[PDB]
RNA sequence: UUAAAGUUGCUGCAGUUAAAAAGCUCGUAGUUGGAUCUUGGGAGCGGCCGUCCCCUGCUCGGCGCCGGCCCGAAGCGUUUACUUUGAAAAAAUUAGAGUGUUCAAAGCAGGCCGCCUGGAUACCGCAGCUAGGAAUAAUGGAAUAGGACCGCGGUUCUAUUUUGUUG
């Protein structure tokens, strides 16, 4: 499931190339995992420190760093792996007519993989980080689910 | 004994002495059979606007059906082993506050105030069905409710609505007048 | 630009430096030092328009070169040297020092303190910076890194060194309860106690400090200073004692002012 | 369809008091509504009112008398501030010494200058001179 | 007024302020449950139930001696249909008015007819597909009209 | 080029006959959407009423006492718009304080016989941060019950002041 590409993957802080001495099973082939706190009142999922996928660009498990500011919206689009796309909703002032204005635009946003759950229409809360490629300048922290699901 | 309270406190003399009344009153006459998972939960004393006094019994919702069709009988029981103080029934009820986002189920609209006082007024008097309600709002600002009964059984109702003003006044706070309408019915 | 600044002009100066409008194209640029470019005082500006000790801009570089101005206690002959806030000027020909603090108004203002005031400066650290082999540092708002403090000394609380050794003599803990002083933006040089302080994660943190006379107003945590350990100071104040006072009392206070003076 | 019962309610008794009837029926209730026929009644401008409580949405009947010139309604509600409501109160209302705003704010519905009163603002409803 | 027609119609029930059993119903709720499950089982749309009920049986209505409306006990038990009534008869019509118009060709009134139960079909589908009653997959086709009674 | 122009009308225009309702209907985007969820008082004050105190809950510690009372805190309570306050938001220019450039446009000076001083204040559309209210408008619960609380039964890794110096 992990490394089908022909560069390994791996993590950069964990040595995994310890000597053993049984060279077998009672207390051993367990990867030891990397993890770290983001701040700010949020929480690390479970799912990322049981995991067992490599991601350099994961918040958590990765050299990222989140600081500035924090948005929220709702995803459109799943297609491109590992990035998906957001759509954020604002209202605008016209000062001539004294109303107001419902626009939008959309950004392309970094996932990390610890979530599986994910689905169109929920309500996503993201973070600013470094830039990761050309559109991409914001991350994935937490997941809100949408209206109704019960079953 | 024969109360038994939602809560782990002992009542006083009175609800125990209407308790023990009531005890006594099926057990002389023929509607044991009637009254085996029959309780009460609560009783008080309060005061009306002149000579006279009133009690006010509370009953839970699950078993207020069966106290709808004995209470015709059960009040003058109470009134023949009393002098002159009326008795009514009234189903209890809990109210909950509006969850505000300052400070969890879904409070269900069952537990709606105006729901609650509604409920309360239509069956604080069981045989005078509501025909009509309406609201006087005079200068001061504040509101007096009138309430329309039904025309048949208003002989045995009339001589108690200066009672059931002042009950509504006491547990709720409402100025509410009773009038009976001849035009419909 | 290809390069960096290097001229300033009139009305590109910051309004508490306050000069004039109309008597030339340029002003005089700070050169380098230990103070940003927008909260300091020259030494140009300061001999020419408030002690009026010279007219010219030739004649207080004449002072400059007759070696009689010394700013923290060491000879400057820089003209355009950067004097900024909780500095100290001492002048060894006629003997009187000057102490530069903010007065009731957001501007820089004269303070003739006794010689016996001026052998000390206050410093606010800005960051703790850990050696070489464990050697703790410091980083103040003046620019002097300083070597093995007290292991108390915080972020954010002040210190107080000696100018001929340039070592701790004693310092101020940042609690609630402490006397104040505001540098920089719209509340800039009022005399208050610290009340409250927030923690706000990932952005600027604000306090909340009480005047004397009861005002309370809030300014950010990088622009707060610590006076003084309780409500006593460790300083002598300027006039007004930081105030703030309202325009309407300020006019009141003048025309008594002028009846009383006639 | 229906999208406004305040407006509609308003040009009903705008309509009574134009033509001179002494009582009339506002179809639809709502809170709202009640609290706008409340300041009007503690201002003096219409009589003791009723409701006609039916288990549909109250009916109003309203006591007519002949102090009320005018009572309109802006739609939609427009958000009005402390520094904005003189420019509203200028060009809305026929007079400085009398007529009134009846504004929305977070502490209930009243006029104006109750409301420069407690310092507050908030949306606007209407108006009645 | 209507919906896909200009007439602006006034006929429907008035039910009474009064909210209360009467004395002469000398029946209980389980008596008519009883008849509603029995009556189901005969294969009946829910609101013809309600009919026959208030004709023979002098029950007003039901969620008026019940505590609860007649399609949430049909769905209680177990039996209610998992198409709904009015969406049923809507496809009906389509298909009886549909296989009316592979015979006529030349009826112009039933195309505009035929037009307008397929929009009303449409509103009606947005509507259930929106209170999670349907699937989102389900579509409306004339191939799929015959396939789904 | 602006006002005049209510002849570009958001405030604030007109469409039977003067300029102007698509031949009619369906229909996606857009805009706008019925009612209803907590109401009412108390101890006071001046002769029925204005202002004011009250109708948010579980791990640490000081205005105070003899493990018991209360208060205060590192940490938490559905999110939006709107409403009010606070921070930051360059100067000049605009309003505007003081001031006999002979007055004034201008300037920031100047006045008392070494001294006293000014060189303010306000605005800065929207967007971003923060703290009081929840009226107004939209979103949500629990309904095929894995619904909320309460004490009881098991599947795994580990806190060392707690099994005499050491396996």
């Amino acid at each position: 499931d992990i490394q089908t590409e022909r560069a390994y993957q791996k993590q950069p802080t964990i040595f995994q190339n310890k000597k053993r001495v049984l060279l077998g099973e009672t207390g051993k082939e367990k990867l030891p995992r990397y993890y770290k706190n983001i701040g700010l009142g949020f929480k690390t999922p479970k799912e990322a420190i049981e995991g067992t996928y490599i991601d350099k660009k994961c918040p958590f498990t990765g050299n990222v760093s989140i600081r500035g500011r924090i948005l929220s919206g709702v995803v459109t689009k799943m297609k491109m792996q590992r990035t998906i796309v957001i759509r954020r909703d604002y209202l605008h002032y016209i000062r001539k007519y004294n109303r107001f204005e419902k626009r939008h635009k959309n950004m392309s946003v970094h996932l990390s993989p610890c979530f599986r759950d994910v689905q169109i229409g929920d309500i996503v809360t993201v973070g600013e980080c470094r830039p990761l490629s050309k559109t991409v300048r914001f991350n994935v922290l937490k997941v809100t689910k949408a209206a109704g699901t019960k079953k | 004994a024969k109360i038994v309270k939602p809560n782990g406190e002992k009542p006083d003399e009175f609800e125990s002495g209407i308790s023990q009344a009531l005890l006594e009153l099926e057990m002389n006459s023929d509607l044991k059979a009637q009254l085996r998972e029959l309780n009460i939960t609560a009783a008080k004393e309060i005061e009306v606007g002149g000579g006279r006094k009133a009690i006010i019994i509370f009953v839970p919702v699950p078993q207020l059906k069966s106290f709808q069709k004995i209470q015709v009988r059960l009040v003058r029981e109470l009134e023949k082993k009393f002098s002159g103080k009326h008795v009514v029934f009234i189903a209890q009820r809990r109210i909950l506050p509006k969850p505000t986002r300052k400070s969890k189920q879904k409070r269900p609209r069952s537990r709606t105030l105006t729901a609650v006082h509604d409920a309360i007024l239509e069956d604080l008097v069981f045989p005078s069905e509501i025909v009509g309600k309406r609201i006087r709002v005079k200068l001061d600002g504040s509101r007096l409710i009138k309430v329309h009964l039904d025309k048949a059984q208003q002989n045995n109702v009339e001589h108690k609505v200066e009672t059931f003003s002042g009950v509504y006044k006491k547990l709720t706070g409402k100025d509410v007048n009773f009038e009976f309408p001849e035009f419909q019915l | 630009a290809r390069g960096p600044k290097k001229h300033l002009k009139r009305v590109a100066a910051p309004k508490h430096w306050m000069l004039d409008k109309l008597t030339g194209v340029f002003a005089p640029r700070p050169s380098t030092g230990p103070h940003k470019l927008r909260e300091c005082l020259p030494l140009i500006i300061f001999l020419r328009n408030r002690l009026k000790y010279a007219l010219t801009g030739d004649e207080v570089k004449k002072i400059c070169m007759q070696r009689f101005i010394k700013i923290d206690g060491k000879v400057r002959t820089d003209i355009t040297y950067p004097a900024g806030f909780m500095d100290v000027i001492s002048i060894d020909k006629t003997g009187e020092n000057f102490r530069l603090i903010y007065d009731t108004k957001g501007r820089f203002a004269v303070h003739r303190i006794t010689p016996e005031e001026a052998k000390y400066k206050l410093c606010k650290v800005r960051k703790i910076f850990v050696g070489t082999k464990g050697i703790p540092h410091l980083v103040t708002h003046d620019a002097r890194t300083i070597r093995y403090p007290d292991p108390l000394i915080k972020v954010n609380d002040t210190i107080q060194i000696d100018l001929e050794t340039g070592k701790i003599t004693d310092f101020i803990k940042f609690d609630t309860g402490n006397l104040c002083m505001v540098t920089g933006g719209a509340n800039l040089g009022r005399i208050g106690v610290i009340t409250n302080r927030e923690r706000h994660p990932g952005s600027f943190d604000v306090v909340h400090v009480k005047d004397a006379n009861g005002n309370s107003f809030a300014t950010r945590l990088s622009n707060i200073f610590v006076i003084g350990k309780g409500n006593k100071p460790w300083i002598s104040l300027p006039r007004g004692k930081g105030i703030r006072l309202t325009i309407a009392e300020e006019r009141d206070k003048r025309l008594a002012a002028k009846q009383s003076s006639g | 369809v229906r999208m406004n019962v305040l407006a509609d309610a308003l040009k009903s008794i705008n309509n009574a008091e134009k033509r001179g009837k002494r009582q009339v029926l506002i179809r639809p209730c709502s809170k709202v509504i009640v609290r706008f026929l409340t300041v009007m009644m503690k201002h003096g401008y219409i009589g003791e009112f009723e409701i006609i409580d039916d288990h549909r949405a109250g009916k109003i009947v309203v006591n007519l008398t002949g102090r009320l010139n005018k009572c309109g309604v802006i739609s939609p509600r427009f958000d009005v501030q402390l520094k904005d409501l003189e420019k509203w109160q200028n060009n809305l209302l026929p007079s400085r010494q009398f007529g009134f705003i009846v504004l929305t704010t977070s502490a209930g519905i009243m006029d104006h200058e109750e409301a420069r009163r407690k310092h507050t603002g908030g949306k606007i409803l209407g108006f009645f001179f | 007024g209507r919906m896909h027609a200009p007439g602006k119609g006034l006929s429907q029930s008035a039910l009474p302020y009064r909210r209360s059993v009467p004395t002469w119903l000398k029946l209980t709720s389980d008596d008519v449950k009883e008849q509603i499950y029995k009556l189901a089982k005969k294969g009946l749309t829910p609101s013809q139930i309600g009919v026959i009920l208030r004709d023979s049986h002098g029950v007003a209505q039901v969620r008026f001696v019940t505590g609860n409306k007649i399609l949430r006990i049909l769905k209680s038990k177990g039996l209610a249909p998992d198409l709904p009534e009015d969406l049923y008869h809507l496809i009906k019509k389509a298909v009886a008015v549909r296989k009316h118009l592979e015979r006529n060709r030349k009826d112009k009134d039933a195309k505009f007819r035929l037009i307008l139960i397929e929009s009303r079909i449409h509103r009606l589908a947005r509507y259930y597909k929106t209170k999670r009653v349907l699937p989102p997959n389900w579509k409306y086709e004339s191939s799929t009209a015959s396939a789904l009674v």
